[PDB]
């Protein structure tokens, strides 16, 4: 495949790195799941624009539109967790166990 | 030549700003019953080149607790944004002609806020907070209005090119098929550019110096210059795309002196304003936003929807 | 091409009044004169405190309404279309529900500044 | 009747910018169902050939396709001109 | 919450399961995915605590990481071959991306840490739904795509999940962990019959909807959610732990209950696709499971544990809810397995 | 306040009819012109056959030259197994040629402001 | 995979049209007035053949067929003519509008001098049909041999022998 | 797990938009319509498992118009041999590919 192609998956395979693996503010981990939604928005429209599937053009917007919401939701939550803590720290979560 | 192209667009729009700030002073001046600069230079017309080298050989200073990376790049974006914003307007030829332009121009004067939020933030300072968490609420209180407007606005014109604007109104100017949004526009783009009465990032009287307190020297005029350019450039679009001059392809220095004449009204006005009126509270305009200019623009996008279609008026180019 | 060009031209001609600000004057820069500024005495906290956001529901549903702009501006390109019931239809309803979003969080004190 | 009438009397006089929006809203959802011109735009919109008439191969059983342009059959803009 | 609200957030829940459900293309899954995803965080905090709030967090980041690895599944997929339709994955790198994030949705192992926590966080009613509703989608998704999928990956998630869930359930005294623990289990087994016959994950969920509702709703009737706190249940209403000492016996899987049925059936399937080995082990190690239920029931309707001089009081009176679906719940748990071959009206 | 929203309602009804008439005249034009296309497209479809065919036949005859030393290698060989005309790839046509007109041919139009 | 044929340089060969865009535009409603017949079988041609190797002596056709028009064009006026091309040519967007001083003194001598009727608004655009005697090619696809259908099903239904069959279950 | 409701209702809410061979706006093809087209009809009600071997051969043509594999390593493999070829100076290429060519309309 294409330089750019490659380029593209390895900044999505960056940022789930970076959800995955977390320090210790919330917002970061937020930051990086808009990261990742970042990079599927580019990666399918060089693909919609390649293959000229014109129909496919309006996908990306909607795939903007659920990442909004889940930006939204995202700090809703944190709102509660730093009402509750002070601070947006994951360590402060640790009630429930396994 | 097409550098050449670029610093005819530049050298002048700076120096239009340098003058602007003269003629600001002299205009509040004698709505106040004074007279403003007058001593340097006849009439006050060597004042701006004193400003500017009085500023610029002065010592800026880096704040001991300052992120300076952030602080030295805020001035640069907001300087560099400021002059890009001018290379799409069609005057009537544009330097840059796009195929969309008015999202071009959105999408800039967006990245535009991020100047100011940087700046206070990268000062340390509690009063360059304040004036950068007051720009972060001018965002969210206007943004959403002024993007539904321009569309609406722009449903007649068939597209989001500006130099289709110019034909859009070759017979008749566009504000008298939508006064009301170029009323809610006109207090957007009051809004947008930080101006009295909605200027709340300033702050001078209630922040002092708001989100620039700390800047000094060379980086605070560069900021200054920004601004100016930003009056300028807000109200020539708002000439362009609510009354639109008649263009003749054989001689374009007519629409160009047309046009000109028409943003210097439109900024005339803003000074005017300044000159009349009393400083929204930051809450208060984040309601006038939400709570009247909202629901009115909600309501005119669904008008200027259905109306082209009710009336088998359409425009072209899909 | 001619765009990238304008782009490096405006950025560096900002540079270099930077460049010139910093190099250009004379420099006297002591403790005291870079000091934060709190209007004459030192602040008592840090400015990289906490600040409270009295107007935190608004800007989770700034949010939301920022993405309606991106579904509809594509409606200059829509009207152009064959099926014009349809697009006037789907597009008041749109609006429509953007107005009732606008009204559920208006009469549930939503827009009001925490206290 | 008279409940409405001093309802919309209060909602003038106190929020004025609420009563001219759901008016605006109003019409602009129910005046293009009664217009004439409606369909007219839907006409406009079909004229517009935005890409190429591809002929048909002709097999002597086409008696309303044109085999020149200028010949009688075919779709007409006439009344498109004189709106 | 408004019961306007809670309604239309519960018809959303519904609706985004329905979307994934009967959609033909990727992009309405996935939506279907985030309508129900977004209705359900405030499902969660219904009831309002610091525990409900960590419980939604960790649930909407598990939710959210596998959502972005099903859209990048389909994108590499709609890549190497322009579709959209939901049939056989082309691609088999995306294939092990669908499979992982699906088998995050349903809080396979390893991916199991998650379940126990949100349950525990949760009311019994929030618990009840996250434990029956909120599997249906990415089963049916994984029902659909079934022939392309890789077996060595799926049986050993599986495997893990019936391990797992066993040896967590073993060491809790909280009833909804232990429901959590349960549910994992319960899914490795509906998920190590998918590659063979996608009919018995079909009569696996469906009979495990029933028992889990049952226990559920007995759980709330009596409202205990500690082992010492149900201890109590006999010295107030003995019927209700007798009911849930036949339904614990039908979880476990011992003949002639329900809850047999649905292993007996896997069992079958897999030998006649030459895996002896599998099954085995699967059976051998349900015995865990077995174990946890047996323990609650001897210390909830076996015995007779302690009880307290307050109880007298809580004698005088009747419950003030009672719930209509219960009795055949209870019914359908435990009596059911003269009727095994109506399996065959599932395919 | 009765004049005030008076005069706004008919300037608003002037504009909305100017509009109206200045739009249709519009349309018309667009007709018109993409009339003017429409019958100019068939010459430039039958020189841009020629020219993509041109350009295929310079390419193979370079490619018989340069590959004629490798020892397996059909010159002209189809990687499709269809028999079919496949539209040209921009890297076929452009392959062997200077970086300035592959510029041109893939950013031409895009950079062109 | 097979060896892809195409025409020698010599084939491709054609007196080419070298006037500019302006002139087509100016040009283009009485050239597609006049030159509609080949115009049309050679679009018919390539969109039923779907090949560019199938249909060079119709696109051959077609230039002659527009160097006659403008040999005619330049014996009879070619002054008139020159004024409305520059005319149209000094527009950025060439647009027919600002010239139509210039277009009338164009038409009025083609109408004059040989009798050439601008076509009205919409008769450009339409749909016309096209008298040829090129075979209707058969398999334009290329397309290989369909594989054969599941046979189907077929019969009464009957009860199954013996119920389900499940282990111990008699019906 | 599939319950069609569109095709028991006859709705069409998303098929429309699964294929790339299917009524596009203002009747724009895809980049590789007539590849799909074939696929689609040499694997028409066949069945999964059949489709899979009797149309690998539409399919791998399908695949190549979309990603181009096969025809950017002959490409390569092209260049790489003329590049050889100059520096030692054993090939010379022609005018028209060095930008001296007589350009047609
Ligand atoms: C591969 C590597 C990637 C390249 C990095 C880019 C260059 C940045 C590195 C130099 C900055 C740091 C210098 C410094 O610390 O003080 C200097 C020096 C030391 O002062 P000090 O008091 O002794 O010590 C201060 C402390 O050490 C610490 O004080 P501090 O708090 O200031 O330190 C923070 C600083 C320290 O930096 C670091 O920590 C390491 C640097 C890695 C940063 C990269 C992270 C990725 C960010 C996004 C990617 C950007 C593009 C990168 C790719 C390069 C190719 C373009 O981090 C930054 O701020 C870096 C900001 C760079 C982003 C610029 C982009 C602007 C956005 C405009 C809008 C976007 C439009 C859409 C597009 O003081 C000065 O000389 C005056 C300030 C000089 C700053 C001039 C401008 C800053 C750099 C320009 C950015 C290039 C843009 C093009
Ligand atoms: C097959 C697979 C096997 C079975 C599936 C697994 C079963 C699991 C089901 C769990 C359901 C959870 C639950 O409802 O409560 C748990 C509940 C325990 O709660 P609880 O302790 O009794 O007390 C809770 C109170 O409700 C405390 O709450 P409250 O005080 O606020 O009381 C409010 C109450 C009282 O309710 C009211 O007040 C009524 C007032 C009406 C308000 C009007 C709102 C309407 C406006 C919204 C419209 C939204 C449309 C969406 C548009 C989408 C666009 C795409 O409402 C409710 O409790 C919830 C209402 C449930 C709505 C059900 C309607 C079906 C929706 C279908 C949607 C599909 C649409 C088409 C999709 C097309 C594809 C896109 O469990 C049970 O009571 C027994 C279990 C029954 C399960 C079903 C039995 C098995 C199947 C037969
Ligand atoms: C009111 C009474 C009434 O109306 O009865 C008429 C009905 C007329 O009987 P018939 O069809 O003339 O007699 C045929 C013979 O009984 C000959 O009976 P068949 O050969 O038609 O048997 C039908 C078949 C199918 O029948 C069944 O599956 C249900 C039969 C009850 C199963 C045993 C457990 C419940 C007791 O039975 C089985 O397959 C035996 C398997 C049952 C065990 C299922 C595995 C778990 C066992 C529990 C541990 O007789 C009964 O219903 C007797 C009670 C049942
Ligand atoms: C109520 O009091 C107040 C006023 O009233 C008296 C004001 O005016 C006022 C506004 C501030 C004024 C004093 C105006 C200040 C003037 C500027 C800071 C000077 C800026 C001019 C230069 C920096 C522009 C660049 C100079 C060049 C000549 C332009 C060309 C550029 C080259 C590259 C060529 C404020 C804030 C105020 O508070
Ligand atoms: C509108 C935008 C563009 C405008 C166009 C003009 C571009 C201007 C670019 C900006 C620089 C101008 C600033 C004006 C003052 C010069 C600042 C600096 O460069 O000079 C000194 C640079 O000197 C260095 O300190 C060391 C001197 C020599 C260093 C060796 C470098 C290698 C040269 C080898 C010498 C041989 C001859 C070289 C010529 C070929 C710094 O000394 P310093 O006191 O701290 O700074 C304060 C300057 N004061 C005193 C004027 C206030
Ligand atoms: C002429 C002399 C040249 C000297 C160059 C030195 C550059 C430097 O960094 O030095 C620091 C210098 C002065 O500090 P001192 O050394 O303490 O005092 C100097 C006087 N003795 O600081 C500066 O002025 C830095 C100015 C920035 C230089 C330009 C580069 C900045 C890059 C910004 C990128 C961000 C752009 C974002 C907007 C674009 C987006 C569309
Ligand atoms: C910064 C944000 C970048 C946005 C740039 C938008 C410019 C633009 O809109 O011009 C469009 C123009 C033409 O588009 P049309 O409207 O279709 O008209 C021509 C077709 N006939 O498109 C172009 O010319 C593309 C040119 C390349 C894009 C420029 C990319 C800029 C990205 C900024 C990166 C900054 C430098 C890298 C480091 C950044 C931070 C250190
Ligand atoms: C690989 C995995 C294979 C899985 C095989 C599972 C075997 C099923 C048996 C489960 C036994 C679980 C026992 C356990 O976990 O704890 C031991 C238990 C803990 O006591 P609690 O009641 O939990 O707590 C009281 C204090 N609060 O201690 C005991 O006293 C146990 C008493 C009863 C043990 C019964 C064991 C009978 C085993 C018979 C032989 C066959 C067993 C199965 C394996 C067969 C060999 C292959
Ligand atoms: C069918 C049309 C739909 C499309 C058009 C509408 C699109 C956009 C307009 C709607 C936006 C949302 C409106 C949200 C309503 C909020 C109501 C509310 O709670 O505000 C009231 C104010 O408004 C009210 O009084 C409540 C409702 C009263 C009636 C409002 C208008 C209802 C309809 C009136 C016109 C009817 C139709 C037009 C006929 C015109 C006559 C021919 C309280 O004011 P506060 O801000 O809280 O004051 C704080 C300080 N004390």
């Amino acid at each position: 495949m294409p330089l750019v192609y490659m380029n593209i998956i390895m900044a999505f395979a960056i940022a789930l790195a970076g959800l995955l693996m977390y320090r210790s503010h919330l917002m970061s981990s937020l930051l990086c799941l808009e990261g990742m939604m970042l990079s599927l928005f580019i990666m399918s429209t060089l693909i919609i624009l390649n293959t000229h599937f014109t129909l496919a053009n309006m996908m990306p917007i909607i795939l903007l539109v659920f990442a909004a919401c889940e930006a939204a939701l995202g700090l809703s939550l944190l709102v509660m967790v730093s009402n509750t803590y002070g601070t947006d720290y994951v360590q402060n979560l640790n009630l429930l166990q396994c | 030549m097409f550098m050449i192209n670029i610093l005819s667009l530049i050298i002048p729009i700076l120096l239009a700003v340098a003058f602007l700030t003269l003629v600001e002073r002299k205009v509040l001046g004698y709505m106040q019953l004074r007279k403003g600069p007058n001593v340097v230079g006849p009439y006050g017309l060597l004042q701006p080149i004193a400003d500017a080298l009085k500023l610029f050989t002065k010592e800026p200073l880096r704040p001991a607790t300052s992120s300076i990376s952030m602080f030295i790049i805020a001035p640069i974006l907001a300087l560099s944004l400021a002059l890009t914003m001018w290379v799409p307007l069609p005057m009537p030829y544009p330097l840059i002609n796009m195929n969309l332009g008015v999202l071009f121009m959105l999408a800039m004067s967006s990245l535009a806020v991020y100047s100011i939020l940087w700046s206070g933030w990268a000062s340390n300072s509690k009063y360059a907070l304040i004036g950068a968490l007051r720009a972060v609420a001018q965002t969210i209180s206007y943004e959403v209005t002024l993007a539904i407007i321009l569309l609406s606005v722009l449903l007649m014109n068939g597209s989001y090119t500006l130099s289709t604007l110019i034909t859009t109104q070759e017979h008749i100017w566009m504000i008298f098929t939508s006064w009301p949004l170029a009323m809610m526009w006109f207090i957007s783009t009051l809004a947008e550019t930080n101006r009295a009465p909605f200027d709340l990032t300033e702050g001078e009287s209630e922040l002092v110096s708001g989100f620039n307190v700390e800047y000094a020297a060379g980086p605070f005029a560069m900021f200054f210059m920004a601004e100016y350019a930003n009056i300028i450039m807000m109200n020539a679009f708002t000439a362009i795309l609510f009354l639109g001059a008649s263009h003749d392809p054989h001689t374009p220095e007519l629409y160009t002196i047309n046009f000109v004449l028409k943003t210097l009204a439109l900024t005339i006005t803003f000074l005017w304003i300044r000159a009349s009126y009393p400083r929204f509270r930051y809450d208060q305009l984040m309601h006038l936003l939400w709570k009247s200019f909202l629901p009115l623009t909600l309501a005119l996008c669904m008008w200027h929807i259905s109306l082209p279609i009710m009336t088998a008026s359409i425009p072209p180019q899909s | 091409m001619n765009i990238m060009l304008t782009l490096l031209t405006n950025v560096t001609l900002a540079s270099l009044l930077v460049l010139i600000a910093f190099w250009l004057p004379q420099l006297n820069a002591y403790s005291e004169k870079t000091s934060p500024y709190e209007c004459g005495f030192d602040p008592m906290g840090s400015a990289r405190l906490p600040f409270s956001m009295k107007f935190f529901l608004v800007a989770i549903t700034f949010l939301l309404f920022d993405l309606e702009i991106a579904l509809l501006l594509p409606l200059p390109w829509a009207s152009q279309t064959n099926n014009l019931k349809t697009m006037l239809t789907m597009a008041l309803f749109l609006l429509i529900l953007l107005a009732a979003s606008l009204a559920y969080e208006w009469t549930q004190k939503g827009l009001e500044w925490a206290e | 009747a008279g409940r409405i009438a001093s309802f919309l009397k209060n909602a003038w006089a106190k929020e004025p910018v609420l009563v001219a929006s759901f008016a605006i809203g109003g019409l602009a959802i129910i005046l293009p169902s009664l217009s004439p011109y409606t369909n007219y735009a839907i006409r406009i919109n079909r004229a517009t050939p935005y890409n190429y008439p591809v002929p048909l191969r002709d097999d002597g059983n086409m008696p309303d396709v044109p085999s020149h342009p200028q010949d009688p059959q075919g779709p007409s803009l006439e009344w498109l001109k004189n709106l | 919450m408004n019961p306007i609200i809670y309604t239309t957030l519960i018809m959303t829940v519904m609706s985004g399961t329905m979307l994934v459900m009967i959609s033909s293309h990727w992009l309405l899954i996935w939506i279907g995915f985030e309508m129900n995803l977004l209705a359900m965080i405030p499902v969660l905090m219904k009831n309002f605590n610091p525990r409900a709030t960590e419980a939604a967090t960790k649930y909407f980041l598990t939710q959210a990481t596998a959502s972005m690895m099903l859209m990048m599944a389909i994108i590499i997929n709609l890549l190497y071959s322009g579709q959209w339709t939901i049939t056989k994955m082309f691609n088999p790198v995306a294939m092990t991306m669908m499979t992982m994030a699906l088998a995050m949705k349903l809080g396979l192992s390893p991916f199991h840490f998650w379940v126990p926590e949100v349950t525990q966080g949760i009311s019994l009613q929030a618990g009840l739904l996250l434990l029956t509703w909120q599997k249906l989608a990415p089963l049916s998704v994984l029902c659909q795509i079934s022939q392309s999928i890789n077996p060595n990956l799926m049986l050993t998630m599986a495997m893990l999940s019936i391990l797992i869930g066993g040896w967590g359930g073993l060491n809790q005294t909280q009833l909804r962990k232990i429901m959590a623990y349960s549910s994992i289990a319960h899914m490795g087994w509906m998920t190590a019959v998918l590659p063979y016959n996608t009919t018995m994950t079909i009569l696996n969920l469906l009979i495990y909807i029933t028992m889990t509702l049952a226990m559920f709703m007995l759980l709330i009737h009596s409202s205990a959610t500690t082992t010492l706190s149900l201890s109590h249940t006999w010295n107030k209403m003995p019927v209700i732990t007798s009911l849930m000492m036949v339904t614990l016996l039908s979880m476990g899987g011992l003949p002639p209950l329900s809850g047999f049925m649905p292993k007996w059936m896997i069992i079958q399937e897999m030998t006649k696709n030459e895996s002896i080995i599998m099954p085995t082990l699967m059976a051998m190690t349900a015995l865990l499971n077995l174990y946890f239920y047996m323990r609650l029931a001897y210390s909830s309707s076996l015995t007779m544990f302690p009880s307290t001089n307050n109880m007298k009081m809580k004698w005088q009176f009747e419950h003030t809810k009672q719930m209509k679906l219960l009795p055949t719940m209870i019914v359908l748990s435990t009596l059911v397995l003269p009727m095994t071959p109506a399996l065959s009206s599932l395919n | 306040g009765y004049s005030m929203f008076a005069v706004g309602i008919g300037t608003l009804l002037f504009g909305y009819w100017s509009m109206m008439k200045w739009n249709r005249e519009r349309r018309r034009l667009q007709i018109e012109d993409f009339e003017a296309r429409i019958a100019l497209m068939p010459l430039f479809q039958a020189e841009k056959d020629r020219r993509v065919l041109q350009m295929l036949r310079e390419n193979l005859e370079e490619e018989a030259i340069i590959m004629k030393d490798v020892p397996d290698w059909k010159v002209g060989e189809s990687v499709f197994h269809t028999t079919r005309w496949v539209t040209p790839m921009m890297g076929e046509l452009y392959g062997l040629r200077t970086n300035e007109e592959i510029l041109s041919a893939t950013y031409g139009f895009i950079w062109y402001t | 995979p097979g060896i892809v044929e195409l025409p020698t340089l010599e084939d491709l060969k054609v007196q080419e049209v070298k006037v500019s865009s302006s002139v087509l535009k100016a040009a283009a409603h009485h050239y597609g007035a006049q030159c509609d017949k080949p115009n049309k079988e050679f679009m018919l041609c390539r969109w039923e053949e779907k090949d560019p190797r199938r249909c060079l002596e119709e696109g051959k056709l077609v230039n002659q067929c527009a160097l006659d028009f403008f040999r005619q064009i330049k014996r009879h006026c070619a002054e008139p003519f020159t004024e409305y091309w520059t005319c149209i040519d000094y527009s950025g967007l060439q647009l027919f509008r600002h010239c139509r001083k210039q277009q009338a003194k164009f038409d009025e001598c083609v109408l004059d001098k040989l009798g050439w009727v601008r076509p009205d608004l919409g008769e450009l655009s339409k749909v016309t049909k096209v008298k040829t005697d090129r075979p209707l090619p058969e398999n334009p696809y290329h397309s290989r041999a369909r594989p054969e259908p599941n046979p189907e099903a077929e019969g009464d239904l009957k009860p199954a022998k013996h119920g389900s069959r499940l282990f111990f279950w008699t019906m | 797990p599939f319950f069609d409701v569109q095709k028991r209702l006859g709705l069409d809410l998303d098929r429309w938009m699964t294929i790339q061979s299917a009524e596009q706006p203002h009747k724009i093809p895809g980049r590789c319509h007539a590849f799909e087209k074939e696929w689609i009809e040499c694997a028409h009600g066949i069945g999964g498992i059949r489709a899979e071997k009797e149309c690998k051969i539409e399919f791998d043509d399908f695949v190549e118009c979309l990603l181009r594999q096969k025809t950017m390593k002959r490409l390569s493999a092209i260049k790489r041999q003329r590049d050889k070829l100059i520096k030692e100076g054993k090939y010379t290429p022609p005018p028209h590919h060095l930008g001296k060519e007589d350009p047609r309309p």
